[PDB]
């Protein structure tokens, strides 16, 4: 059946802190998503040689 | 066609099997052969369950080699169990391209 | 014709991969340059500018 | 003329992937990649190295047979 | 309305860069072609730049050179940029063949037989580019192909007195081999594009050998992300070249003007021409000579019907492995005996190792090939 | 290998190919012999010198 | 779960695509400002007494 | 170039702009070569005007040696030995050789450095495309 | 089968030279496009070799 198809776990690979599966994704997106992507800030800043 | 050193080289045949490494990645030796127009007749003759199977196995194999890794060796395949799915229908493809070429000459 | 002698190898002051010239030793060549040669040997490319 | 919806026919296999914010962006690199290319390494060798092994023992014996014949004779030069 | 499909312009870009279909386990060996059409546009713009200050004439060759170096500005950067890019063009072009040829990629026909047709074309037009300075190379280095172009049986010495505008040596010599050298890398790129041209009709091939329309991904973002990397990584190894050792790779004789008078010790062309020199001295003949340095760059377009493996590639193919590299072995051993001079060890090492580049493609890989498939049962 | 072109009836085919075949070698006996003027078939028939 | 300071730029500037693109130039400044601070100073520092501006007080006397 | 030979046995004394970069072993094939006159060995005999040097192609050189001890004074103090003259014409004819040598290095320090921030950055986002296809599993089910 | 048809250089050829629709009506007045295109190959290979002298 289809309800016999389930997700395999994810949580060698999560954001460390993220993988905390019962707090519910509202602080854990304030400050998730950025310092490699200010990796994209420098690799601008720098991509003008 | 020897009969007394057929043991010999029945162990050559398991060290070259071992020294390639298709097993490793869970394949079959029919699903490694080249795909010329004669071969591609032989695919789209066989039937539904066999032909579901090769592209299972050609997928995670694929995706094992974009990774660098193989399988754990619990799951090789062995040389005992690998199954010539493909060589009856490819002879039969081969024998109606002779037959065609030898009336076209006479 | 039979074998070379090379030439050794000296620890200049710009044998490094950063390591400038020298250029109190240049102001003190061009003095062997205009007082020894400059009679056998010419010099064409190169001008007092 | 081979565009995406157009390629072959497959039936009954399964996908899952993540997004790329919710990983972070090295799970491992020196335990899992050390061990990694220690038996790429071991695969590769004994069909790579041993025909530049053989063009090291002729380099090595071919600089050696001109030096001797671009006179170093000291007792080949006799009356 | 998306304009991506209905353009008449944004439609070519999108079905040959954006939404193209390609493997998903293609390796880093697969890098060397985008980064052969930088190294062509490359030495398009800094020879463009050369041309505005050259003089074609025997005795002002030498002295417009030197006076590029010392009196215009950048212009020191700008030549050094376009001899040792030259070197980095015919090591990608290397690299690129050996990996159509360990993975079966020749099976390809057009694009296999168009790619042999390049790679006469630009080994040409860097002959041609190492006359133009004038120094004892450029002199040296022309009569010796001039002389072994006058061993053509019938039409032979008609060739050679055409090429130096009808005199021996003069000025209007070098306007022949500047003309040539101008007009070729011009179409090596209409050649390139028609190459992948044909290429599009199939896709590419993967590290497998086998067909792989199961698993395919678009072209961006996967493959122009990993294609600028390996670009960025190409700039910064031919930097280190031309701004921390911009002669390692020449030779010194080519500072000293040409002269018929004075007399070069040796006589060593480019790194990347050494192997074809060294199976020439290999024949004591000049007919046959020539014939062998011509069959040495043919002998590519008969590996489609010498072909007589079940599989396409080389990854499981061992023993098709242990031959792959006695023949890349091979070309080292012919690389160093180029650069050497014409005595004892080196006259016997030369002529063995001629022989054994054209027994290995000829005669041992197919029957290697045979021994594998009786091995597997076919 | 080649022995696609070895039947009984294609070898019947260049017999009715070559009268058109028997005569192109002698348009290059004659068209560059115009075009390059060789001068070695110019002492062959005296309408031209 | 405290996290770490990764969205600083998340939210205001990086989000609306227009500082990505603009990055290249708005983000061109002040790194001509940064790096005389190095290479250029790393580079007297390493022939220290021997370029031409070390050694011109001597005949700049006049 | 004729009266050149005349007045110098018949050799041609050859043009310096390019000297060193023009030989095997650069500058220190000119260090080695003016101070390692030496006299010639027993067996070995030489010409009217012609003298013996071991670094030179065929040791037999036509050139007295140029430079001594005292050859000239320097105007900076500086004591002017045999070696230190010859050390001074190697470094100049470097750079008569090479008068980009200078500009040429720290131009190569303004590239190392400035693709020492482009390079880990692009690396970086071509990391972050791929790590979908690098978690991906896969199931079948017939 | 026909190669104008299934060649990849060949069709490409035919679609715009070959095959093409064209107006049956169509006067001298329209002869100019490609006259231009004559005067434009001409000026470059003449150029090319006054170039090499000047
Ligand atoms: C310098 C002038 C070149 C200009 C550089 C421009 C930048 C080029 C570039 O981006 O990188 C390509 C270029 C080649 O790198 P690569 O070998 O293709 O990298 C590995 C690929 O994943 C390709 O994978 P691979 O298979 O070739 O790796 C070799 C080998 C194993 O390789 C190893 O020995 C360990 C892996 C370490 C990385 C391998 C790189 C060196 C090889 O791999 C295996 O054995 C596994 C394959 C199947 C066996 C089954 C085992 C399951 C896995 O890298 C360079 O930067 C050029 C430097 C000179 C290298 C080429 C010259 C010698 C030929
Ligand atoms: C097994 C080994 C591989 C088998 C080879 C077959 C495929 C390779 C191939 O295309 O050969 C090119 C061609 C040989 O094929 P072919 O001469 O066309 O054969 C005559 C066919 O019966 C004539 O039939 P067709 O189908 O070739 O007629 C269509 C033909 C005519 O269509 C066109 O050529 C288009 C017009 C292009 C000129 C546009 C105006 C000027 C700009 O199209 C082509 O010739 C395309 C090939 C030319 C590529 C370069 C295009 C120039 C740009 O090139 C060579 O002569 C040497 C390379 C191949 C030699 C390998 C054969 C063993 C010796
Ligand atoms: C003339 C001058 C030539 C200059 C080039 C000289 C370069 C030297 C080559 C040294 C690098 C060695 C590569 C290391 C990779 C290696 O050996 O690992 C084996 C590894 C295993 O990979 P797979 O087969 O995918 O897995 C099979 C399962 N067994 O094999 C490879 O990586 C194969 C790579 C294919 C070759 C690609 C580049 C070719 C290399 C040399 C080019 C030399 C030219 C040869 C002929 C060209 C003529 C113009
Ligand atoms: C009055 C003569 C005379 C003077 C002074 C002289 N030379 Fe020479 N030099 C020669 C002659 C003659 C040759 C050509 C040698 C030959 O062919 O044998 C020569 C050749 C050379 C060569 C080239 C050797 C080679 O391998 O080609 C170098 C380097 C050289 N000289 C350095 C110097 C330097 C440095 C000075 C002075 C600071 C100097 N010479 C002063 C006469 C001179
Ligand atoms: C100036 C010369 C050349 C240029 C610009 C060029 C360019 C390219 C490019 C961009 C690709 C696609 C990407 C890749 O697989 O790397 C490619 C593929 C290919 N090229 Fe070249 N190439 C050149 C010369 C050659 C030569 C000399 C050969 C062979 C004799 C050749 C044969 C091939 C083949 C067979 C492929 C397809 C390989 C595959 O998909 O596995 N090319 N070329
Ligand atoms: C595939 C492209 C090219 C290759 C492989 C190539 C190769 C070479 C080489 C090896 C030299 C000798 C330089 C030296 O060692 O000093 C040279 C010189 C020269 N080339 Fe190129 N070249 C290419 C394209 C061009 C183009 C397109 C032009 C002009 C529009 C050009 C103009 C020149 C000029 C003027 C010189 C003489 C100046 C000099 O020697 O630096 N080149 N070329
Ligand atoms: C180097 C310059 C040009 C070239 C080579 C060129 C070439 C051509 C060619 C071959 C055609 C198709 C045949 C024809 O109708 O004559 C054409 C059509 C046309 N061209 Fe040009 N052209 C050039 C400049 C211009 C200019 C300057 C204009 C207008 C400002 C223009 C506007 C048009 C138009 C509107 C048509 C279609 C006319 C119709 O079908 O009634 N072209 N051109
Ligand atoms: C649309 C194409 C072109 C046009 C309309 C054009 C027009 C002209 C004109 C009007 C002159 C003045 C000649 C005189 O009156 O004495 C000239 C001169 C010249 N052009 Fe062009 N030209 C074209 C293309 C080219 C190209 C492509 C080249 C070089 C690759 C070239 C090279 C020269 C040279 C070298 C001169 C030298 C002066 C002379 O010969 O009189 N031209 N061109
Ligand atoms: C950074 C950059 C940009 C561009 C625009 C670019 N373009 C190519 S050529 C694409 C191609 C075509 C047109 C036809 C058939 C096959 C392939 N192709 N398929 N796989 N690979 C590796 C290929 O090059 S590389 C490259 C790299
Ligand atoms: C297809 C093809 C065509 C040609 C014409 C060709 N020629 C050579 S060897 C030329 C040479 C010699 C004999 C001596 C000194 C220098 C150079 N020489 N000339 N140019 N370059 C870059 C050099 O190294 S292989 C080759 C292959």
């Amino acid at each position: 059946s289809h309800t016999d198809i389930r997700v395999p776990d994810f949580s060698d690979y999560r954001r460390a802190e993220v993988l905390d599966s019962t707090k519910s994704s509202k602080e854990s997106s304030d400050a998730r998503k950025g310092f490699s992507y200010l990796i994209t800030a420098t690799t601008t800043v720098g991509v003008a040689y | 066609a020897v009969a007394a050193s057929s043991k010999w080289l029945e162990g050559i045949r398991k060290w070259y099997y071992n020294a390639a490494g298709f097993n490793k990645l869970g394949l079959m030796r029919d699903d490694t052969i080249y795909e010329d127009d004669d071969v591609k007749e032989a695919i789209r003759r066989l039937p539904e369950n066999l032909y579901n199977d090769r592209v299972f196995r050609i997928k995670r194999a694929l995706d094992l080699t974009m990774r660098q890794q193989i399988l754990p060796k619990e799951q090789w395949t062995k040389y005992e169990e690998d199954k010539f799915y493909l060589e009856p229908y490819l002879k039969e493809v081969i024998r109606e391209r002779k037959e065609r070429e030898e009336w076209a000459k006479k | 014709t039979d074998l070379e002698l090379h030439a050794p190898s000296y620890p200049w002051s710009h044998r490094g991969l950063l390591s400038s010239l020298d250029h109190t030793s240049i102001r003190r060549g061009f003095q062997v340059y205009k007082q020894v040669c400059s009679s056998c040997h010419s010099m064409d490319y190169v001008a007092y500018r | 003329g081979r565009e995406f919806g157009h390629l072959t026919r497959m039936r009954h296999v399964i996908t899952y992937s993540l997004s790329p914010f919710e990983q972070r962006a090295f799970p491992h690199y020196f335990t899992k990649g050390i061990p990694n290319v220690l038996r790429r390494t071991r695969a590769c060798i004994l069909r790579v190295a041993p025909p530049f092994v053989v063009f090291y023992l002729v380099y090595t014996w071919g600089t050696q047979e001109f030096e001797k014949s671009k006179r170093k004779n000291p007792a080949a030069y006799e009356n | 309305t998306n304009i991506r499909k209905s353009h008449p312009l944004m439609k070519i870009i999108n079905n040959a860069f954006i939404d193209l279909p390609a493997p998903s386990n293609i390796s880093s060996w697969w890098n060397f072609g985008s980064l052969l059409g930088i190294c062509l546009i490359l030495q398009i713009l800094t020879g463009l730049f050369l041309a505005m200050h050259y003089t074609s004439d025997t005795t002002t060759a030498f002295s417009s050179v030197t006076h590029i170096c010392r009196d215009v500005n950048y212009g020191w950067v700008i030549r050094y940029l376009h001899a040792n890019g030259a070197s980095m063009f015919f090591i990608c072009l290397f690299i690129h063949v050996g990996r159509g040829l360990y993975y079966g990629s020749y099976m390809f026909l057009e694009t296999w037989n168009i790619g042999v047709v390049l790679l006469f074309t630009v080994m040409a037009t860097a002959f041609m580019g190492y006359v133009l300075p004038w120094g004892q190379m450029s002199f040296w280095g022309a009569t010796v192909i001039t002389n072994l172009l006058s061993a053509i049986p019938y039409i032979g010495t008609d060739l050679v007195e055409w090429i130096w505008g009808g005199f021996s040596v003069d000025k209007a010599t070098l306007t022949r081999f500047f003309a040539f050298h101008f007009i070729l890398p011009f179409i090596i790129t209409a050649l390139a594009a028609v190459h992948l041209l044909f290429l599009h009709e199939t896709g590419s091939n993967n590290p497998t050998g086998i067909s792989s329309d199961m698993d395919k991904i678009p072209f961006h973002p996967y493959y122009t992300i990993k294609d600028i990397l390996g670009a960025l990584f190409m700039m910064l190894i031919l930097l280190i070249l031309v701004l921390f050792s911009p002669d390692l790779l020449g030779d010194p004789d080519n500072y000293t003007p040409a002269n018929p008078l004075n007399t070069p010790p040796h006589i060593k062309p480019e790194w990347y021409f050494l192997f074809a020199y060294a199976i020439l001295r290999s024949i004591p003949n000049k007919l046959g000579g020539v014939l062998a340095l011509v069959a040495s760059i043919l002998i590519l377009i008969l590996m489609p019907m010498l072909h007589t493996s079940k599989q396409r590639s080389m990854m499981f193919r061992p023993l098709s492995q242990c031959l792959f590299w006695m023949l890349v072995a091979d070309l080292i051993t012919l690389t160093w005996i180029g650069g050497q001079p014409v005595e004892h060890p080196f006259i016997i090492i030369g002529q063995l190792a001629s022989i054994l580049y054209f027994l290995i493609i000829l005669v041992l890989m197919p029957i290697t090939s045979i021994i594998e498939n009786n091995l597997l049962k076919w | 290998m080649l022995s696609r072109f070895l039947g009984p009836r294609y070898r019947e085919l260049a017999r009715n190919w070559i009268p058109t075949a028997s005569m192109w070698g002698a348009v290059g006996a004659v068209g560059l012999v115009w075009a390059t003027d060789w001068r070695l078939i110019l002492d062959w028939v005296p309408y031209i010198n | 779960a405290a996290p770490t300071l990764t969205a600083r730029l998340y939210s205001l500037l990086f989000r609306r695509t227009s500082t990505f693109a603009l990055t290249i130039a708005v983000g061109a400044l002040f790194f001509e400002r940064a790096f005389d601070q190095g290479a250029d100073a790393i580079y007297e520092h390493i022939n220290q007494g021997k370029l031409w501006k070390h050694i011109k007080h001597k005949y700049e006397n006049k | 170039p004729e009266a050149a030979r005349a007045a110098n046995n018949g050799a041609l004394p050859p043009d310096l702009s390019y000297i060193v970069r023009a030989r095997h072993g650069g500058e220190d094939y000119v260090f080695s070569l003016l101070t390692g006159y030496c006299e010639p060995p027993t067996g070995v005999s030489l010409r009217e005007g012609l003298y013996f040097n071991p670094y030179f192609p065929g040791q037999a050189i036509a050139m007295a040696p140029p430079i001594y001890n005292e050859v000239l004074e320097f105007d900076d103090g500086t004591p002017a030995t045999m070696s230190q003259v010859a050390k001074d014409v190697c470094t100049f004819l470097r750079w008569a050789s090479e008068p980009e040598h200078d500009h040429r290095k720290r131009m190569g320090l303004k590239m190392l450095m400035m693709m020492g921030l482009l390079l880990p950055l692009v690396y970086a986002m071509k990391r972050h495309k791929w790590s979908v296809l690098k978690s991906r599993k896969l199931a079948y089910r017939p």
